């Protein structure tokens, strides 16, 4: 369950602007496949399908700890390998 | 760089922002103002930057030590200290260079806070902003592969070129899993020169993050054997590494593997939908109650056996009866309980109907309650197992397992691959007409037992592996090399040309996906299931998840097995009991379709025979379940 | 098994004919069996290159492909001499010619571009079979037409080649994408060609929408290109409706077909059934009557000029040219009718060949030659990119970025072994330059090339030596500019990690390139880049509200198909499996409401519709009905003939 936060100026470019650490979780990666884009308009279904939304997903289920698929990817983790070490 | 900050007094200021963004923007600055050095060498080389010079941080009135780099990713990672302002404490620090521990730091966290909205909204505010910072990292200090990089620490190191240009001996013979070894060996020391050395690709390999030992190792050195698409293992290796070059038999070999993989991949693209619809289907319906005890009878409380350390990790959040009588939490860390069966409060030995209590779940239901507990139970065991058995039958490896192949054998012959060679072309070969069988995949003739006489001796050998006749020799087997007296083959071995092979094996590796296999087959098959009880099904199943590798609670497991077993009586209530109530374990399919549920049965598999026979005893079902809103 | 034994190395020694496809892939010998399919496959998916360039590091077996590849160029096979040549259009014409030798008749027909499928296609250089004129000669070997990919000495190229770099930009090269300059992204474009039906009957008429009030014209010119994207549009007349619809025909309204296309038109052909009297009293078709008679000016033209070579008996004629003759006199011929999918249409149908120049795009997959597939994630100026402030090659930018995180697990070394031998190529050429002297250039280019590969090293001695003085000034001038060509067989004359090591070792001035605000010294090379056919574009979807099935639920329509929609319209379909995750969020309600109001209720949707389109834009708080869904009256409806009712307890 995710939030538009900007219209694209191009007409010629037709292409989601996903962030990185959201690849983990829908196992996939930028190899051109399709994702499907369903919109919520009913203020209640929001509030229903908000259970879909990425601090949900935050929480491992598994343990109830943080979860991983929504950290660092590896490049990430390079950057700040590099930072702190 | 001021070298003393006060966490507690920036975390607590307005002025948090624009001093985070100050110090990024110098060492940002300082990144692009200055160029590494690498030494190549065991020696590292004088690069001062501004985020490898130290600071002192004063937190709770105690002076640490830190990089200038730790400190703005502390700031970054203390972001509900600035929301809350509530002061930063001690225990909420730990080792930045140390990334595996981040996660738990963000764990902690979500404990600390109670599991709050606003703490997992800060936990997302961190995450933007750390890898917003990490791609600035990235194009300032920039990540480059290239060959001259291993060239030059070739160079420096003669060690790291005698590697690289290394080759097995075809001088001498060796056996596959000295192959195996010999490969294992150099990977090793190639990587542990990459790790002591400063080199171009030092901070990959130490980061974790773009170095997989195997795939580099074959491109740095040796490829070994590789493994046919019937999973036998080929014979001919691929001694040099595909920088070195490569032959003709070595590209047959190599495009066959390919050929493998894609043939693997589109099976795999239609059986794991198959699978994960079944185990989703019947865990729908599995809900939870706000019910602290549901009567479920103590001796009842099914019993396991922390065999290993793995088998313990498996249950946390987790209830279990102590020496006193009274029900306590489990902690993983002890290792008193390792060595000992205990009985534990089960999911599948809840007495409530209605739904699962708090004690059998566990304390992850407060956590869980938002979502539905079946689905993530499903997904949480189908993910990891596709994409492992995807990931394993990919990635082709050779497990060429040891043959002890018997004195007589091992001082009368010599075993080069898979070639069998007498040590003096002398002396018959006898082999009885019976013993030579047939073999149903090989559709030819082998032989498992025969007599070879030298001089005034006669020795016995028998093969641990089915032994094929070289062609030349099996060519003239009737013409010439049988004695009808005594119905048995002789064939002299004064033949057979210096060099030429005396017979032939075939050797099957074990493959990595066997495991899994296993978890889809109890799944399925019912061989397992119809055999044993419960007890020991989910003592199969954490065994053979530790096997896989797959990581997943033994809760969920546990309900994944519960909606599989159908009570002869049908009420939960029975499990209040003294003993256990009467039961029956089915398979995935038979479970939904042997159900007492309209919807999840009719929109799943086998219309025609629930509408026209009463086989599944469909018209006497009158469960409910969400799908049926669906209807 | 031991049935791999029969293969020799011995035999196959010097020797290629193993390998197919992946002759193309220098370096075969170095590349994984995996990221080879790949480019096998990525052979295929590749497009037409408006500037298409010879390999910088090339097998020489590229040449014999684009030879053996006939769909490209056309090869007069005998002598001919040009009988006659016939404008239909300003961009298509007819030459018909006479083999010298043999006698026969045969023609040859020129256009502006060739349609494959879908809209993929390429555009033509025909300046060979332009500059032909009546009564000239064409020889045994000439190109009367060529594509894009082969140059002007036949010299085949399937891609671009690029100035690369193994670098990370702002984590926007995560997993596999490619970041490229504008300047870079000019050289990576490709053709589009769409052919476009719009028919008209008597019902329908055409909108005003090219010229003004003097001139009514309903569809572009030969030469025009389009304007708002809209070919054309077609209005239902009906006498009830005629007093207000027809007035305003200049502009659009809500009851018209729009038909969408973008390019340059470069071919009509109009089919018409109708009585040609009827179309000269028409005022809105004038421009299809103007159209028509060209055509049958050309027909008229071809049969007059050719009946005598078509129906001389002593005379031999090529069975294209006997039934292009055919055709056309079936034209001028009187009672010809015209029939589309074996059915007599009303009115007249209108074929359109657009033709434009699509760029590269964000989303956009362009690979190497080695199954290195990456999406174009950012295009970026050309100055916001890594440049080298250091030393002799100061200025000099990054064309392409790629990521260099997995660049050793992907099992592809070949790519690396490309961009370092562009690299030191590089050297070479400014060490050329900088000497005065043609021997000593010609010298230090023998000296690379020997230490490569030393057959090459020869051909270029050869071709040095037969060259005049002003020749051999311009080969090396435009091989210090341009760049130096450098053979890199597939698997036998390959450079290895020895030979590289060699080369390093000798010339010891060249190092890694130390770039502007970047720590780490990286290496700049030039590789090749193919364009793939998958681009945004392909699959792109978006469907609001569109037709309905005959069983009330949404489904796809091939209004796309025949350019009546933009863009696909074309509904996903929720799965099994997607109702399954959807079922994480234990609101089945919400869910119900979802898919009712999307598909299965047609109440619930008009609710829907109607409060999006009146009440609040901002706050959108919707109120539905529980009248039954019809798929649910489906069900109930096959189940009842079944013989079975499902009812709730
Ligand atoms: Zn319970």
């Amino acid at each position: 369950y995710l939030k538009i936060g900007l219209i694209k100026k191009d007409y010629k470019d037709l292409t989601l602007g996903i962030s990185n650490n959201l690849l983990s979780a829908l196992s996939g990666d930028y190899d051109g496949d399709v994702l499907n884009i369903i919109p919520v308009f009913d203020n209640k279904m929001k509030e229903h399908f908000s259970l879909l939304s990425p601090q949900n997903f935050l929480v491992d289920r598994n343990n109830g700890r943080f979860n991983g698929d929504f950290d660092l990817q590896k490049d990430q983790i390079l950057g700040i390998f590099i930072l702190n070490n | 760089m001021e070298k003393t900050y006060n966490l507690n007094d920036i975390l607590l200021s307005n002025e948090y922002e624009k001093i985070k963004e100050d110090i990024k923007e110098e060492i940002i600055n300082d990144m692009a103002s200055k160029k590494v050095k690498y030494s190549n060498t065991s020696e590292f080389a004088k690069n001062d930057f501004l985020k490898d010079e130290f600071i002192d941080l004063v937190v709770d009135g105690e002076t640490y030590e830190i990089t200038y780099g730790n400190l703005i990713t502390l700031l970054i990672v203390a972001r509900p200290f600035n929301h809350f302002k509530v002061p930063m404490t001690e225990d909420l620090l730990f080792d930045l260079s140390d990334l595996k521990e981040y996660q738990n730091y963000y764990t902690t966290l979500l404990e600390h806070f109670g599991y709050s909205n606003e703490i997992k909204s800060i936990i997302k505010d961190v995450i933007s902003e750390l890898a917003i910072f990490s791609g600035d990292i990235n194009v300032t200090f920039g990540n480059t592969v290239s060959i001259k990089s291993l060239i030059d620490l070739g160079n420096k190191v003669k060690r790291f070129r005698e590697l690289l240009h290394y080759r097995l001996p075809n001088d001498e013979a060796l056996e596959f899993n000295d192959i195996e070894a010999i490969i294992k060996k150099n990977l090793d020391e190639i990587m542990k020169i990459l790790s002591e050395t400063d080199n171009m690709l030092r901070y990959y390999i130490d980061s974790g993050a773009g170095i997989n030992s195997k795939q580099f190792g074959q491109v740095l050195s040796l490829v070994g054997s590789k493994p046919d698409l019937f999973g036998k293992i080929i014979p001919y290796p691929i001694n040099t590494s595909f920088l070195r070059g490569l032959d003709v038999r070595s590209f047959y070999i190599n495009a066959l593997g390919a050929r493998k993989a894609l043939i693997t991949n589109y099976q795999q693209v239609r059986n794991s939908g198959y699978l994960t619809r079944k185990i989703s289907m019947l865990l729908m319906d599995t809900k939870l109650i706000d019910l602290d005890d549901c009567g479920s009878h103590e001796n009842n409380y099914l019993s396991i056996n922390v065999e290993n350390k793995d088998v313990l990790k498996r249950f946390s959040k987790r209830s279990y009866l102590n020496n006193n009588g009274e029900l306590v939490e489990i902690d993983i860390n002890d290792e008193s309980l390792i060595g000992q069966v205990i009985k534990i409060p089960s999911p599948t030995t809840c007495a409530s109907n209605e739904g699962v209590c708090r004690k059998c779940y566990g304390k992850l239901f407060d956590i869980n309650k938002d979502l539905n507990i079946g689905m993530i139970a499903v997904l949480l065991l189908t993910d990891p197992l596709t994409q492992r058995l995807l990931s394993a039958k990919h990635l082709l490896e050779t497990r060429s397992s040891k043959i002890d192949w018997g004195t007589n054998f091992e001082e009368n012959f010599i075993v080069n691959r898979n070639l069998i060679y007498p040590k003096v072309y002398n002396g018959t070969v006898i082999i009885k007409e019976d013993d030579f069988k047939e073999d149903e995949e090989t559709e030819e003739q082998v032989f498992d037992t025969f007599t070879l006489k030298s001089g005034n001796r006669f020795i016995s050998i028998s093969s641990p592996m089915r032994l094929f006749l070289n062609k030349d020799l099996k060519k003239q087997l009737d013409e010439s090399f049988y004695n009808i007296e005594e119905m048995q083959f002789e064939i002299p071995l004064n033949k057979l040309d210096e060099g030429d092979s005396f017979a032939t094996f075939i050797m099957d590796n074990n493959e990595l996906s066997k495991p899994l296999r296993e978890i889809k087959d109890l799944i399925e098959t019912n061989k397992y299931i119809k055999d044993h009880n419960v007890n020991e099904v989910v003592n199969y199943f954490i065994y053979l998840l530790n096997e896989s590798g797959i990581n997943i609670q033994s809760v969920h497991s546990e309900l994944i097995i519960r909606e599989m077993m159908k009570l002869d009586d049908s009420d939960r209530t029975q499990f209040k009991n003294d003993k256990m109530p009467d039961y029956e374990i089915f398979r995935i399919t038979d479970a939904n379709l042997k159900g007492d549920s309209l919807s999840r049965s009719l929109l799943f598999e086998q219309v025609k025979k629930q509408l026209t026979t009463l086989d599944y005893d469909t018209f006497n079902k009158t469960k409910s379940s969400i799908l049926d809103k669906l209807l | 098994m031991d049935d791999i034994s029969v293969i020799k190395n011995e035999d196959y020694e010097g020797s290629h004919r193993f390998l197919a496809e992946e002759l193309l892939m220098p370096n075969a010998n170095k590349t994984d069996g995996n990221r080879s399919t790949m480019f096998c496959s990525h052979l295929a998916q590749a497009v037409t290159l408006q500037k298409a360039e010879p390999p910088l590091v090339y097998t020489n077996f590229e040449n014999q492909v684009g030879k053996y590849s006939t769909a490209g160029y056309r090869k007069a096979n005998s002598n001919y001499k040009v009988i006659e040549k016939i404008y239909k259009n300003d961009y298509n014409y007819v030459l018909i010619v006479q083999d010298q030798e043999t006698g026969e008749y045969t023609l040859f027909e020129r256009a502006e571009c060739e349609f494959l499928t879908e809209h993929y296609g390429f555009q033509w250089d025909n300046d060979k079979i332009d500059s032909l004129k009546k009564d000239d000669t064409i020889e045994k070997d000439t190109v009367l037409y060529k594509n894009t990919c082969y140059d002007e000495n036949m010299n085949f190229g399937y891609g671009v080649n690029l100035n690369a770099a193994y670098f990370s930009y702002k984590n926007e090269t995560l997993e596999d994408a490619i970041v490229i300059s504008e300047s870079a992204a000019k050289k990576l474009g490709t053709f589009s060609v769409n052919k476009v039906k719009v028919s008209v009957n008597t019902n329908d008429i055409l909108l005003n929408l090219y010229g003004d009030n003097e001139n009514y014209k309903g569809f572009p010119d030969i030469g025009e290109h389009i304007k708002n994207q809209i070919i054309a549009s077609r209005r239902r007349f009906d006498y009830n409706t005629a007093l207000y619809e027809l007035k305003n025909l200049n502009e659009m309204r809500d009851s018209d077909t729009p038909f969408f296309a973008d390019g340059k038109i470069v071919d009509i052909e109009i089919f018409s059934n109708v009585p040609e009297e009827e179309l000269k009293v028409q005022k809105y078709n004038e421009q299809v009557l103007y159209y028509i008679n060209k055509q049958k000016e050309f027909s008229n033209n071809v049969y007059q000029k050719l009946k005598k070579i078509v129906e001389g008996k002593d005379n031999n004629v090529s069975d294209k040219l006997l039934h292009f003759y055919n055709n056309c006199k079936m034209r001028i011929d009187e009672n010809i009718s015209y029939t589309y999918q074996n059915s007599k249409f009303s009115g007249f149908i209108m074929e359109f060949t657009i033709l434009e120049e699509e760029p590269l795009n964000k989303g956009s997959k362009i690979t190497g030659r080695y199954g290195n597939k990456g999406v174009i994630s950012k295009i970026l100026p050309d100055d916001q990119m890594p440049t080298v402030a250091e030393g002799r090659f100061k200025g000099l930018k990054a064309d392409i970025c790629l990521n260099p995180l997995g660049v050793f697990n992907r099992l592809n070394p070949s790519q690396l072994i490309e961009q370092e031998l562009n690299w030191i190529a590089k050297f070479i050429r400014k060490d050329m330059e900088e000497a005065g002297s043609n021997e000593e250039k010609v010298s230090i280019l023998l000296d690379f090339l020997n230490r490569v590969n030393k057959e090459e090293t020869e051909l270029m001695e050869e071709f040095i030596n037969s060259l005049n003085k002003t020749e051999l000034e311009e080969f090396l001038n435009d091989i210090i500019e341009n760049g130096i060509p450098i053979c890199q067989k597939p698997f036998f004359g390959n450079i290895g990690l020895d030979e590289l090591w060699e080369l390093y070792n000798h010339y010891d001035h060249i190092d890694y390139f130390k770039c502007e605000g970047i720590s780490t010294p990286l290496i700049i090379g030039e590789i090749y880049m193919v364009r793939l056919k998958h681009e945004p574009h392909s699959k792109f979807s978006a469907r609001s509200t569109s037709f309905m099935n005959l069983r009330g639920l949404p489904a796809k329509s091939k209004n796309f198909k025949e350019h009546k929609d933009l863009y696909s319209k074309t509904p996903v379909r929720i799965g099994n499996m997607e109702i399954s995750n959807l079922s994480l969020t234990n609101e089945m309600g919400s869910i119900m409401d979802m898919l009712n109001s999307y598909s299965n209720n047609e109440t619930n949707r008009r609710e829907l519709i109607m409060q999006l389109l009146t009440g609040n834009p901002f706050d959108t708080n919707i109120d539905l009905s529980d009248v039954e869904s019809g798929t649910s009256k489906i069900l109930k409806s096959l189940f009842t003939c079944l013989g079975l009712s499902i009812d709730d307890v």
